[PDB]
Formats: C-alpha cells, sequence, structure tokens
C-alpha cells in the first residue's frame, strides 16, 4: 500500500 | 448470492514473462456489479495491479466505495504471498484503483521466489464494497 491509484 | 456484501476471487495470467497487453480476468458478483482483476506490465519493469468496477456499463450515474486486499500468491508459502490494501470509491469515471507498480516484474517472474510456475502467476481480490448508490433505484 503506497499511492493506489488508476491505471 | 451476487448482493452479497463481499468476495474473494482469483485469476490467473498464463505465459506470464510474455505479457504484453492489459488482461482482464471474468467478472465476480459481489453488490450485484462486476468486479474484475487487471493486470498489466508497466515501467518488464512492474506488475501493473487493479481492481475494476462495472466498467462496461454505459451508466454515469453509478457509484461503489470499497476497500479491497489485492494479492499476488506465492504458491509455495501463501505467507510469502504480497498483498496491498485499497479504498476508493467506484464510478464511471474511477471504474479501476490499485497500483502501476505492485511488484518488481523481476522478482514476479524469478523461479526461486515461489510466485511463477510453468509461467503462471495467479491473483487475487478481496473486496468488501457497500451498498452502490446510483444503480438499483
Amino acid at each position: 500500500g503506497a499511492r493506489a491509484h488508476s491505471s | 448470492t451476487s448482493w452479497r456484501s463481499e468476495a474473494t476471487f482469483q485469476f490467473t495470467v498464463e505465459r506470464f514473462s510474455r505479457l504484453s497487453e492489459s488482461v482482464l480476468s471474468p467478472p465476480c458478483f459481489v453488490r450485484n456489479l462486476p468486479w474484475k482483476i487487471m493486470v498489466m506490465p508497466r515501467f518488464q519493469k512492474s506488475v501493473g495491479f487493479f481492481l475494476q468496477c462495472n466498467a462496461e456499463s454505459d451508466s454515469t450515474s453509478w457509484s461503489c466505495h470499497a476497500q479491497a486486499v489485492l494479492k499476488i500468491i506465492n504458491y509455495r508459502d501463501d505467507e510469502k504471498s504480497f498483498s496491498r490494501r485499497i479504498s476508493h470509491l467506484f464510478f464511471h469515471k474511477e471504474n479501476d484503483w490499485g497500483f502501476s507498480n505492485f511488484m518488481a516484474w523481476s522478482e514476479v517472474t524469478d523461479p526461486e521466489k515461489g510466485f511463477i510456475d510453468d509461467d503462471k502467476v495467479t491473483f487475487e481480490v478481496f473486496v468488501q464494497a457497500d451498498a452502490p448508490h446510483g444503480v438499483a433505484w
């Protein structure tokens, strides 16, 4: 878990 | 039933070392919405791993908040499986969420590490979704 985002 | 508030599903990517395009798993229904695992190479370099929700629907009124655990299974020792968590409000403009750099490509494809076998890698998602809005009125 280190800065989740969109593909 | 498909209305379940949570579920755990897996998708095994074959010919992994040769992956060149984004790949999608079949859908797993949670809160009656289709959820999918999305895997893509990012920069060889890194494994892109995302959770997608209701992407094929043309609706722009829906939203669903969910938390999930994205995990790459270590077939030799599950305690060695690698996971990361996410929390996101999914909707038509942000229908997937995850990590472009989930794990180093060199590590996942390393035969001595225990994640790959017969060029196959298994991905898992445990999703806990809230009741959606703008779907069933």
